[PDB]
């Protein structure tokens, strides 16, 4: 007879992370636009 | 018939089938065309989702076997179930069959 | 198709080489990764089977 | 020459102590969570649900663990996609606004959660996940399992396969089903 | 344009078959689906449409080409007697016969 | 930088408790239906003409029904279809407003209606759809019958 | 397709990927219990026994 490596296996708890793609924005953004004008 | 009649024969056979429904689909031209699908995409859209196309191979468990690409098998299987496949227009709408076909 | 597989596999390509055999015909089909296209689903995105 | 209410920008001035990262989940992922956390199939975490933790550029986790909130309410009409925001703390300047980063959002807790391990689960002819499987009677077996997700460097498993059972990680070979076989600790 | 619209409208595809393997279960329809055919008559070339607006208003192939069935290469035409003709030239084999053939 | 009579917007307000299903149809199907039911045979319901009974993206049942409302009169020219609108409670928040669905209204009840199934019913050199019947004096005759539309598997 | 955002549909979204049969048209079935079978021409020239 063959002599392997057998586990024994029970139940536990997981926690299910799921990966997802994305972007990072900036928090607090502020286009310097003129509000008036000239050179 | 006439050789059946005939004593001299014996169980005369066509060796062949006979002719049986077979649905002809009319492509409405110049309508399909005009709300703006090109109809090279139409001819895709209908050899890819009913024809079983062949698109390249692919490489398994030592051997290089192909990959097919077709519809359902519960969106093919009657007349009613030939206007589920919709086919772009030309600017990002969904056109049915019911409205060329 | 597995026992049809398993022949268009491993039976038909040494077995259409030996001396004798000149043409064949397996009844089934190897496998081969079918996509079947689920015309709601592929309404939803907006795009065709092209 | 600068006009009045001009649409081009002159400078862009953004601060970075948190910075938003903004997540796409698509729609059918939202709605079999919600198809799974009415049964009992899957529970609710809690107080740790909020924590996320994103992937970077170099597949290096980022050390610190931000929260989400506003899981937004509106899709798209392309992606079917809804979008979530995370907020994650940036004490030097090692997150920039514009990278492509993943993130690690949590749901759900299994009570009941079987779970083998990579070398344990092979593949078939059929593309099917099968594991040997010893029986009470001490004997090999072999039964067809669906395997959703990996867990570090173990599979979980759904349906197939029952707690208390034994597979086998090492020692696959010359093992075929139908023979007898005793079970050692490796 | 002309070349692609004509390689556009006669394609004889493989437009399927309703209820082809593999079938939904309690399935009693088989049909092979003629879609398109490949365009016969002069009547029939003499309508693709080229170009199309959406108001309706059509460019068809009578409006850009006179098309009328012709000779595949116009080189070589023979002649006998006055009267106009036509032939082929027989030559025969090898290791045969000129009077058998 | 924000201007008077901006063009692009700041926020999304919305809310979603009563939402909108805007229910496409392509225009040949409406007319075969007005056909169908101008001419005497089926019969447009009134206790369940209303009912629309989304399915979600992924194939599941909406657990409500809600009412059906008006048919827009004008086809649009880039597809060629109206659209109908449909009025859904939506008290859990259990579906987003944009999502890609498809409902079941209904459109008329044959009443007295006869099923041919699919082995009896055939074509013959013209096309027109043929069923083999036995006479009250046990003989097979040919007659011609009007089979367009496949229920289950029986014309 | 995948947009700038960063949201894709794979094709998991649209269809259900799985292996079969190239063609399923001719079925065997030996005796009862499903089988699958090559059938086998002779090549002109030669003989059976040997082949």
């Amino acid at each position: 007879t063959p002599e392997v490596g057998i586990v024994t296996l029970e139940a536990q708890t997981v926690t299910l992370n799921t990966e997802l793609p994305g972007r990072t924005n900036a928090f607090r953004i502020a286009e310097v636009r003129p509000q008036v004008n000239g050179i | 018939m006439l050789a059946a009649q005939n004593p001299a024969l014996q169980r005369v056979r066509p060796n062949g089938m006979s002719d049986e429904p077979q649905y002809k689909l009319e492509i409405d031209d110049e309508k399909a065309s005009a709300l703006g699908v090109s109809l090279a995409d139409i001819n895709s859209t209908v050899s890819i989702a009913w024809g079983s196309s062949y698109v390249n191979d692919f490489i398994d468990r030592g051997r290089v076997k192909r990959v097919y690409l077709q519809g359902r098998p519960d969106a093919r299987m009657n007349p009613d179930d030939l206007s589920k496949w919709y086919v772009r227009n030309d600017k990002g709408e969904m056109v049915p069959f019911n409205a060329f076909a | 198709e597995d026992l049809s597989n398993y022949i268009v596999s491993n039976i038909q390509d040494p077995l259409s080489r030996t001396k004798g055999v000149g043409d064949f015909q397996v009844f089934g089909s190897q496998y081969s990764m079918r996509i079947w296209l689920d015309p709601a689903k592929l309404n939803s995105y907006q795009l065709t089977p092209g | 020459l600068v006009t009045n209410g001009q649409a081009n920008a002159m400078a862009t001035v953004q601060q970075l102590d948190p910075i938003y990262v903004d997540v796409t989940q698509p729609s059918t992922a939202l709605l079999r969570l919600r198809r799974e956390l009415a049964s009992g199939q899957l529970e609710r975490a809690g107080d740790n649900a909020a924590k996320v933790s994103l992937k970077l550029e170099d597949g290096s986790q980022y050390p610190l663990e931000g929260r989400l909130e506003f899981s937004e309410v509106s899709v798209d009409e392309g992606t079917g996609s809804v979008t979530i925001r995370a907020v994650f703390p940036n004490p030097n300047n090692e997150l920039l606004p514009g990278m492509f980063v993943h993130a690690q959002l949590q749901e759900g807790v299994k009570q009941k959660a079987i779970l083998a391990p990579q070398q344990g689960v092979t593949r078939d002819l059929k593309g099917q996940a099968t594991a040997l499987v010893v029986n009470a009677q001490n004997k090999v077996e072999l039964r067809v399992i669906k395997a959703d997700r990996v867990i570090g460097d173990k599979w979980l498993v759904t349906e197939g396969l029952n707690a208390g059972d034994k597979i086998i990680t090492e020692g696959l070979q010359f093992v075929q089903p139908g023979v007898e076989v005793k079970t050692v600790p490796a | 344009d002309v070349s692609s619209a004509i390689q556009a409208q006669n394609v004889q595809i493989s437009s399927g078959q309703l209820g082809g393997l593999p079938a939904v279960k309690g399935q009693q329809l088989n049909a092979t689906i003629i879609g398109k055919t490949r365009l016969q008559t002069a009547e029939q070339f003499e309508n693709i449409l080229l170009k199309v607006n959406p108001d309706g208003s059509q460019v068809r192939l009578k409006d850009v080409a006179d098309v009328g069935l012709g000779g595949q290469d116009y080189s070589i035409n023979a002649q006998f007697n006055g009267s106009p003709a036509s032939g082929i030239a027989i030559k025969l084999a090898t290791g045969a016969n000129a009077l058998d053939t």
